[PDB]
C-alpha cells in the first residue's frame, strides 16, 4: 500500500517519497532524478548497505515505513 | 579563481559541525598562525566489511586558486597500494578530474567519501600503477592479502 | 658528438656509422643515473631495430650496455624504470602527457632480447609480462615481436 | 500506473540557499546548522590535524555504539 521512505543524498539533499509497495523501485529512482536534474545513471542508490535493483521493491526489500536510501554520485577508477 | 578561500572557509566550519564519522579533514597552518585553506590533510577510514577495513589512511588535499572551478588534487601520504593510485600517491578518480566528472557542487564530503568507495572498487581496466595491477591480476587471494596487511599496518 | 645527433633523429644505419666503438660511445653518453634518460635512450635505440643480421646486432649490444650498466648501480631505482618504460610505451597511463611512441617494434623486440640476458632483474618479470599482454592497440599491431617477447617472458 | 508521490523536500532559507548559490554549493548545505540540535554562531578553529586523528582514537566504525 503505503510506506513514505527517506533518500538521503551524500550533501544533505533529502527528499520524502510515499510508494506503493507494488511498484518497481525504479520508478522512485526515476523521479529523484528529474527532480534533481541528474541523469538516471550518474547517481546510484543503496538500502541495508548493498546496492538498489532497478526492478526491486519493498516487495522483496521489505522495507518497512521510515526506512532509509542513500544515493552516491556515481564514479570510477583513473 | 573565484571564492575559494570563502568557499572552503565554509566547508571547514559545516565539516566541523557535521561529517562523516571516522574520517579526518583539518586544514594546515600558514606561518602567520593563520588557518591554511589551499591544503589541507585528510584521513579516510577503511570499509567495515571490505578487507580495507581496520586502517585509517592520510591523504593531503591541495586545492588551487581556481576552486571550485577545478577539483582538487588529492595524494595518499605515504603512497597507497591500490591499482588507480599513482606512485606518487595521487589518486585518479573520474569524480576529481575537472573535464570529466567533476562539478562544482561536489563538496570535500562527497570526494573523501568517493575515494574511500573507490579504495574497494578499483577499474583495473585502466590502471595507473604496475604494482598493483598486475598482483590483482596475477592473482587474487594474493592483492586481498597484500590489502589486509596494508590496512593492518595503518590501523590506529 | 656523433652519439649526440644520432639520439636526436634516430636511424637504422647512423647507429653503424659509429663504428663497433658504439656499443659503448651511447651507453655512456648516456645519463645513466635517472630511469627516465635510461628509457629515453633505450626506447631511441629500439625504434631502429631491424631484424637484418648486423644493425640488430648493432642494437642488441647498445641495450645490452646502456642496460648493464644502470641495472648495476644501487643508485638506480629498477621499478621505476620498467614503469616510465611502459608509461612512454602507451601501455599505462602517466600523471602528465607524454608522447606515445609510433611503433611498439622495435622496442618489443629490444625488450625480447633483454629480458634473456642475465643483468635483467627477474623481479619485473611479471610486471612486464602483465602489460604486454594488456589489450592495447599498438602492442598489437605486431602481433609477431609481442608474442615473441610474451613466449619470451612465458619462460623467464 | 505505479503511484510514487514525492511527498517532502528539505529546503532552505532564502539567505542560506542564496549564499550557497554564490559559493556554487549544493542548495541544501548549511541546512547542517538549520537543525535543531548543536548549532548557534561561534567558535574558533585550531585544532591539528595529527591531534585530531588521536582525538578520534577508538575505531572508525561507530557500528555497536
Amino acid at each position: 500500500e503505503y510506506i513514505k521512505l527517506k533518500v538521503i543524498g551524500q550533501d544533505s539533499s533529502e527528499i520524502h517519497f510515499k510508494v506503493k509497495m507494488t511498484t518497481h523501485l525504479k520508478k522512485l529512482k526515476e523521479s529523484y532524478c528529474q527532480r534533481q536534474g541528474v541523469p538516471m545513471n550518474s547517481l546510484r542508490f543503496l538500502f541495508e548497505g548493498q546496492r538498489i535493483a532497478d526492478n526491486h521493491t519493498p516487495k522483496e526489500l521489505g522495507m518497512e515505513e521510515e526506512d532509509v536510501i542513500e544515493v552516491y554520485q556515481e564514479q570510477t577508477g583513473g | 579563481s573565484g571564492i575559494a578561500l570563502s568557499r572552503l572557509a565554509q566547508e571547514r566550519k559545516a565539516w566541523r559541525k557535521d561529517h562523516p564519522f571516522g574520517f579526518v579533514a583539518v586544514p594546515t597552518k600558514n606561518p602567520d598562525g593563520t588557518m591554511n585553506l589551499m591544503n589541507w590533510e585528510c584521513a579516510i577510514p577503511g570499509k567495515k566489511g571490505t578487507p580495507w577495513e581496520g586502517g585509517l589512511f592520510k591523504l593531503r588535499m591541495l586545492f588551487k586558486d581556481d576552486y571550485p572551478s577545478s577539483p582538487p588534487k588529492c595524494k595518499f601520504e605515504p603512497p597507497l597500494f591500490h591499482p588507480n593510485v599513482y606512485p606518487s600517491g595521487t589518486v585518479c578518480l573520474s569524480i576529481l578530474e575537472e573535464d570529466k566528472d567533476w562539478r562544482p557542487a561536489i563538496t570535500i564530503k562527497q570526494i573523501l567519501l568517493g575515494i574511500q568507495e573507490l579504495l574497494n572498487e578499483p577499474n583495473i581496466q585502466d590502471p595507473a600503477q604496475a604494482e598493483a595491477y598486475t598482483i590483482y591480476c596475477q592473482n587474487r587471494v594474493e592483492y586481498e592479502k597484500r590489502v589486509r596487511a596494508q590496512a593492518k599496518k595503518f590501523a590506529p | 658528438a656523433d652519439v649526440s645527433t644520432f639520439l636526436a633523429f634516430p636511424s637504422p644505419e647512423k647507429l653503424l656509422r659509429l663504428g663497433p666503438k658504439s656499443s659503448v660511445l651511447i651507453a655512456q653518453q648516456t645519463d645513466t643515473s635517472d630511469p627516465e634518460k635510461v628509457v629515453s635512450a633505450f626506447l631511441k635505440v629500439s625504434s631502429v631495430f631491424k631484424d637484418e643480421a648486423t644493425v640488430r646486432m648493432a642494437v642488441q649490444d647498445a641495450v645490452d650496455a646502456l642496460m648493464q650498466k644502470a641495472f648495476n648501480s644501487s643508485s638506480f631505482n629498477s621499478n621505476t624504470f620498467l614503469t616510465r618504460l611502459l608509461v612512454h610505451m602507451g601501455l599505462l597511463k602517466s600523471e602528465d602527457k607524454v608522447k606515445a611512441i609510433a611503433n611498439l617494434y622495435g622496442p618489443l623486440m629490444a625488450l625480447n632480447h633483454m629480458v634473456q640476458q642475465d643483468y635483467f632483474p627477474k623481479a619485473l618479470a611479471p610486471l612486464l609480462l602483465a602489460f604486454v599482454t594488456k589489450p592495447n592497440s599498438a602492442l598489437e599491431s605486431c602481433s609477431f615481436a609481442r608474442h615473441s617477447l610474451l613466449q619470451t617472458l612465458y619462460k623467464v | 500506473s505505479l503511484d510514487v508521490l514525492i511527498v517532502y523536500e528539505l529546503t532552505p532559507t532564502a539567505e542560506q540557499k542564496a549564499l550557497a548559490t554564490k559559493l556554487k554549493l549544493p542548495p541544501t548545505f548549511f541546512c547542517y546548522k538549520n537543525r535543531p540540535d548543536y548549532v548557534s554562531e561561534e567558535e574558533e578553529d585550531d585544532e591539528d590535524f595529527e591531534t585530531a586523528v588521536k582525538k578520534l582514537n577508538g575505531k572508525l566504525y561507530l557500528d555497536g555504539s
